[PDB]
């Protein structure tokens, strides 16, 4: 019952393989809340997706490791571990064993490890420049988001820089993005502190406040005596202190008027996960009475002030006083579905230079690095004595079926881009990758272009792949119990 | 006779499955638990336990693996081989017509002629680091990816030695178990005190104490019900807070005992206390005591709390009123490290905590877990060497070295008795020829290998994993308890006995 | 692999079959003609060569013992023991991952050293009427029902002692074997002359002669064609009976022609004379001889006037014209035996005939069909006994013997063919297991004393049918030949090489 679990991851990366490079195709996802999404982006696909077959499983784990510590390689995890195990039946059709496999890979990781070094060619220059993180960033557009390369290079520059002066503190966690709807791409900006589209309900300009505190004739006696109930409410809240009150729920129509009778600023945000923000970054949480005057629960910020960028009142919460490493980055879309393949690009480019606020270490992608790692594990296994070439050899073979999706994926014959790959490395032309033209099969120098990928991530990318490969490979069998 | 053949190619079947997880080189099986967990794992014991078997027959044989890991915790893999196929030897015999109990009396006479021979083969070395060493990468290969070999050899070995001396009888009870995520599988470390769940909320307490002492209680020190006889007595919502201070006047004033504690007890310069109260602390006297540097723990386990009696010495307290510093503990570098998704703190640097904790890390459950039973099963190998200062050499040299002298055997009971020497001889030798197959030598190479070699003096040769030769066990640093191999010969035989003792099935309302 | 367990499995139902047919104390099987014909018989070359079976694979193993009869003579029931016993326990290897081929190396190793065995335990005692009749025991218990063992015994031992002297090799062809209806079974007995189907019948003849003068003829004394340039042309029935007296001076003339060769040598009284003519007799010839004291036989086998040739000395006469002396022989006791029905010539006391005749009796046919096979198959055992100067026990002896030598043996070719050897020794121990269950003792606890007997000398161990105990079959009388168990094992071994070899079972046709 070996073969069943490799037919079984094989049908999983069939499904990415095709959405892998820039010229992948897109994926008709129907949403579990009666909700349409389309977009090419291979970890969403997963998400919904259930692949109910737990041999695949330990390949998905896997790839929510590639989450964890990196936001890149995803499609290395489903596409190279796929491979590993097709070629493993072509072993098993000779009649080798599981276990001189599995240790044929571990030590092929090993020489994987530190060959790639050798390839790193060129690396970022640590100058916190807006051209520097731009000119990099290219490589994260890649494949979530084409056509974009101009736009979104820049916006993702901006908010990265305002924290790379504090050095050891940039997080993804610090950059929230937000969408509205509009025209198009053109119409994004980039704006520091945590801005929200929700306009000010009140009348208030600016406030430096840090206490911001989120949450016939007897019928007309009640009727005003409500309006008492709500001023009493409004006074509990002038009582505390807080100018910045940021309401949850809905509004009543007298307290817009008490709201400024005190002078406080009341906004209103409908959406929750809006909400949660506030949590984290200020202090403030969101309290489910109808305004409790608690001084505890309010948080601290040292301004508070409303804004109109792109024809749109938007409130701002920025920390003058303080440091301050809160961006947002707002974008602009008229369709919701592709406004938010937008808002996953950005979280990929965020999370690509998070990973290098450690040693800064890039590598040519494109088939160029691939094809050189391919080709230096197998001079190891050619001389290698031992049954461990059978299995070194075909770990070279799984680098190869990446460039191979993207030949396929472009259109382009898989056969005849990885014999020029070849050809090129043989007189020595690193850094040489398939250009990416339907027309053309020909390749070139991809350092040239300006496409460099993470040294750090694919080490974690290969490391989380093989040793998906030898989890899998492991389990002969799976046997069903009941508790 | 064909209700007896149910039997037979019921555990046969059982063979199959448990034979290809046999070693390093074997493989793995997943149990598909139905609500949304999956485990992997290689010990048999496991994989019968917890698991539930289609035929009945072979859920009888579960249970044997069930008793059998209660008094030895390893080698139930190879027990349910050694019984499949010594029911498949006998089935030939059966077949040309002998009754079965008449094969049953020939085990009976080989399981003392094998139980003898083994009071040869074992060794009364002195068990030391090297010693031991050999045996833990014996147990935990079967269990790791070929990595963490060396990486958990070292941790098992050490928790084993700072437990035990002066030939004090080991427990198991002494070796706590701990999993952390957001970490590589290859950091597994020891700890020499005791890692605690809950820890302090206060930015005011000291991140890490280098010295510090310890004080066991068991008082709620937050807003508690009344103690004497009175009550609420009040006329509005304002009066009832009043109240409220009563309440915890009984509670506040047991505070300030504890900061009068700590200035009597070292109350200079470079110096600390923690408290280790189980019971919940009220965020106000946190406030209290953190304006004095002590660093208080709240909402804690009761096993812990017995083990910091152990570890710190302090003596449990039930009330403040009787507050003394005879039950005062102490601590060594006592602090709270910050991981990736909560906080936990470390009472290590204890002169002889008397318990020790084994760190696991790893990323994914199903591999924490997993390793969870590599320590408890690497763990018992360790106990079983020490308990038990005889081990005999491992890769199949017991059982080739007890074959070889089962067929040079007469029959001293009976006559017919032979017959089941000559099926129990050949049913020792599978474990060679099960590992053969794992490594993918060929299974008969292998055999006669290590049978060829024969001298003048101890020779007791086994199976190389890796090349196949005839290599001696002994030497490489392959290592097996008196007590695992005594338990085969003794649940192998009797259990097989009962099998081959049932003439007739009779269905009882099914 | 699936083609091998068809085949195993196949004669592993054959092996049920013929195991309760092995020994004098087994049972016997039928054999359905469908044409009205039924047939008793335990030797497996009747239930194998006659016998139709259902699966193509279990009848290439019954031209095996197809050829194994024509060698050695016997034992070709535990032949297809042995081969049955050998696929069974090579299957049980099998299952853990040996190829076939190494088997087979272990087989040809175990086959040479179990040869050499054979070496060592044959004994070469001289061969006499007291060891023969050991032999011929061993041969002949198996085709009977335990009472025409004493008495067929005598017969096939001293049938053979007639015909062999000067260091002359055996020949079959030199015993004549007749049957005889109308009697009882226990009286088959040896018949010194040779026997003839018809004789003479005339009132006129002699009912015994004491001495006679054999002349051998083979003219034709019957109505016959015209020897000269002449014809039979008539016109009625009346002129038709004058062509009788024209044609009849070709055989009335002749029969006076022996009356003068009778009167020429020992016409005088104390004397007789016999004429063994093969083609027929007319009773005008008949009358004219039998008056004279010449008894005159026709209607004899082609056969039977080779021999007689050798019975008496006369040559073969072929015309009475060319009649001489020099033809004529010289024979004892002529006479005639009388049965219940019928009545045959008997010429016994001859002066060298060179030439035996073993007469069977028995009361029915299938009957007298079971001994008829049983003499070929008991005259064949001691055959290779006296030829072969060399013997083994018998009683099982030599597989238990054999067991030891095998066991207490290692390649020294290589070490995975030292398990094709394992499955060698329990091969040959099945031929014990077998007999002890056709005795109705039990099948293990006679192979445990059999086995457990040893002693620091030279001991031939082997089994008891009437007790179940250890039995020397050198001190009972059991003995076997040494070119059966020669055969055996170079042939058994042969069959499970060419079998086991076949990788895939493809439909030709
Ligand atoms: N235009 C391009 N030129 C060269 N390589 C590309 C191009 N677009 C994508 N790639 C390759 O595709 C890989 C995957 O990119 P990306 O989508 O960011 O990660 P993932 O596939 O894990 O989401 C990169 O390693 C990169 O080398
Ligand atoms: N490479 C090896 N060399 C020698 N012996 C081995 C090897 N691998 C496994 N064994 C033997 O297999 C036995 C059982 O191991 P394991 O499966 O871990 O325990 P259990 O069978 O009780 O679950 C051990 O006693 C050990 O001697
Ligand atoms: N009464 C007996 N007890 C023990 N062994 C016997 C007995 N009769 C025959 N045998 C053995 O059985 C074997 C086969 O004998 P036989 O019947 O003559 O040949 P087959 O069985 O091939 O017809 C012989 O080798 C002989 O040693």
């Amino acid at each position: 019952a070996v073969y069943r679990n490799i037919q079984a991851c094989k049908e999983l990366a069939q499904t990415t393989r095709t959405a892998y490079g820039p010229n992948g195709m897109n994926k008709m996802v129907i949403n579990h809340l009666e909700k349409l999404f389309v977009t090419n982006d291979a970890a969403t696909i997963l998400r919904e997706l259930e692949v109910q077959h737990p041999a695949a499983k330990m390949i998905v784990m896997a790839s929510h490791m590639q989450e964890q510590e990196v936001g890149d390689g995803t499609n290395f995890v489903l596409v190279f571990a796929g491979a590993l195990l097709e070629l493993a039946e072509e072993l098993l059709r000779i009649g080798l064993s599981v276990s001189e496999v599995i240790e044929g890979y571990e030590i092929a990781c090993r020489k994987a490890h530190e060959i790639l070094p050798n390839l790193v060619c060129c690396s970022a220059k640590n100058l916190r420049d807006i051209d520097e993180v731009s000119s990099l960033l290219r490589t994260s557009i890649m494949s979530k988001q084409y056509g974009n390369e101009v736009f979104l290079a820049k916006l993702i520059a901006q908010a990265c820089v305002s924290i790379f002066p504090d050095s050891g503190h940039f997080n993804v966690d610090n950059i929230r993005v937000c969408k509205i709807l509009g025209s198009g791409i053109s119409s994004s900006s980039v704006l520091h502190g945590m801005v929200f589209k929700k306009e000010t309900e009140g009348d208030v300009t600016s406030v430096k406040d840090a206490k911001i505190a989120v949450y016939a004739e007897e019928l007309m006696n009640f009727s005003k005596g409500e309006e008492n109930l709500m001023d009493a409410q409004v006074k509990a809240i002038a009582d505390t202190g807080a100018n910045v009150v940021v309401t949850g729920g809905k509004v009543a129509d007298m307290a817009l008027h008490y709201a400024n009778k005190y002078n406080i600023m009341l906004v209103r945000l409908n959406s929750k996960w809006d909400l949660r923000r506030l949590c984290k970054t200020v202090g403030a949480t969101a309290l489910p009475r109808l305004t409790p005057p608690v001084l505890e629960e309010m948080g601290h910020c040292d301004s508070v002030y409303l804004s109109e960028v792109g024809d749109t009142q938007v409130v701002v919460f920025k920390h003058e006083k303080e440091d301050g490493a809160i961006s947002t980055i707002v974008l602009r879309g008229s369709t919701d579905n592709l406004m938010d393949d937008i808002e996953r690009a950005v979280d990929d480019g965020v999370n690509t230079f998070k990973v290098l606020t450690r040693d800064k270490r890039l590598v040519p992608g494109g088939g160029a690095t691939e094809i050189e790692l391919a080709k230096q594990i197998t001079s190891y296994g050619e001389t290698c004595p031992g049954l461990e070439q059978y299995a070194i050899k075909k770990f070279a073979e799984a680098f190869e079926a990446i460039p191979r999706a993207l030949a396929e994926n472009s259109g382009v014959k898989a056969n005849e881009v990885i014999s020029k790959l070849y050809a090129v490395h043989q007189e020595g032309n690193k850094n040489v990758g398939l250009d990416i033209e339907a027309e053309v099969p020909a390749v070139k120098d991809m350092l040239e272009a300006g496409i460099l990928d993470t040294y750090l991530g694919k080490y974690w990318a290969i490391k989380l792949a093989t040793n998906a490969a030898v989890t899998v490979l492991r389990v002969d069998q799976i046997i069903m119990a009941k508790p | 006779q064909a209700a007896l053949a149910v039997n037979i190619s019921a555990a046969r079947g059982l063979q199959d499955v448990l034979r290809t997880n046999l070693g390093p080189k074997g493989t793995m099986k997943m149990l598909v638990s139905g609500a949304g967990d999956i485990k992997l794992t290689k010990d048999g014991n496991v994989l019968l336990h917890e698991m539930q078997i289609q035929h009945p027959t072979a859920s009888l044989i579960a249970k044997v693996a069930t008793a059998q890991d209660d008094i030895t915790g390893d080698g139930t893999t190879s027990n349910v081989l050694i019984i499949g196929e010594l029911l498949k030897q006998a089935d030939l015999y059966i077949s040309e017509g002998l009754h079965p109990r008449i094969i049953t009396e020939g085990f009976e006479a080989a399981k003392e002629k094998a139980l003898q021979f083994l009071e040869e083969v074992k060794v009364s070395r002195e068990m030391d680091r090297e010693t031991l060493i050999d045996v833990a990468r014996t147990s935990l290969r079967t269990k790791v990816h070929a990595e963490l070999a060396d990486v958990l050899t070292e941790a098992v070995v050490d928790s084993i030695l700072a437990i035990k001396k002066q030939d004090e009888p080991i427990d198991l009870f002494m070796i706590e178990i701990m999993e952390m995520k957001h970490k590589s599988e290859t950091d597994t470390s020891l700890i020499r005190g005791l890692v605690l769940d809950h820890g302090a909320r206060h930015p005011d307490m000291k991140k890490r104490v280098e010295d510090a002492y310890i004080l066991t209680c068991n008082v709620s020190l937050e807003y508690e019900k009344t103690e004497v006889n009175s009550g609420f007595f009040y006329k509005s919502a304002e009066e009832r807070e009043k109240l409220v201070k009563a309440e915890r006047k009984f509670i506040e004033d047991r505070v300030k005992k504890i900061i009068e504690l700590k200035r009597k007890v070292c109350g200079d310069s470079d110096k600390g206390f923690v408290v280790i109260n189980q019971k919940g602390i009220d965020p106000f006297s946190l406030d209290a005591l953190s304006k004095e540097g002590i660093v208080a723990l709240r909402r804690a386990k009761r096993r812990n709390m017995e083990r910091l009696t152990l570890a710190c010495g302090g003596v449990a307290l039930n009330s403040f009123d009787d507050l003394s510093p005879d039950c005062l503990g102490h601590a060594g570098l006592v602090y709270e490290y910050t991981l990736g998704e909560e906080k936990f703190t470390f009472i290590e640097k204890c002169n002889n905590p008397r318990s020790v904790t084994l760190l696991i890390k790893g990323p994914n459950k199903h591999t924490l877990t997993q390793i969870k039973d590599a320590v408890r099963d690497g763990l018992r190998a360790v106990k079983n060497a020490i308990d038990d200062g005889c081990v005999v050499p491992g890769a199949g040299a017991v059982e080739v070295a007890m074959a070889e002298a089962l067929i040079k055997h007469k029959p001293s009971v009976k006559g017919r008795a032979q017959l089941g020497v000559q099926a129990f001889a050949d049913a020792l030798l599978i474990i060679p020829k099960v590992l053969a197959q794992n490594s993918g030598f060929d299974l008969q190479e292998t055999l006669v290998k290590i049978q060829a070699e024969h001298s003048e003096s101890g020779q007791l040769v086994g199976v190389d994993l890796n090349t196949g030769e005839p290599m001696v066990a002994a030497e490489v640093g392959v290592w097996d308890n008196y007590c695992v191999k005594k338990q085969l010969l003794h649940s192998c035989t009797v259990i097989a006995t009962n099998i081959l003792l049932v003439d007739e099935i009779m269905r009882a309302g099914m």
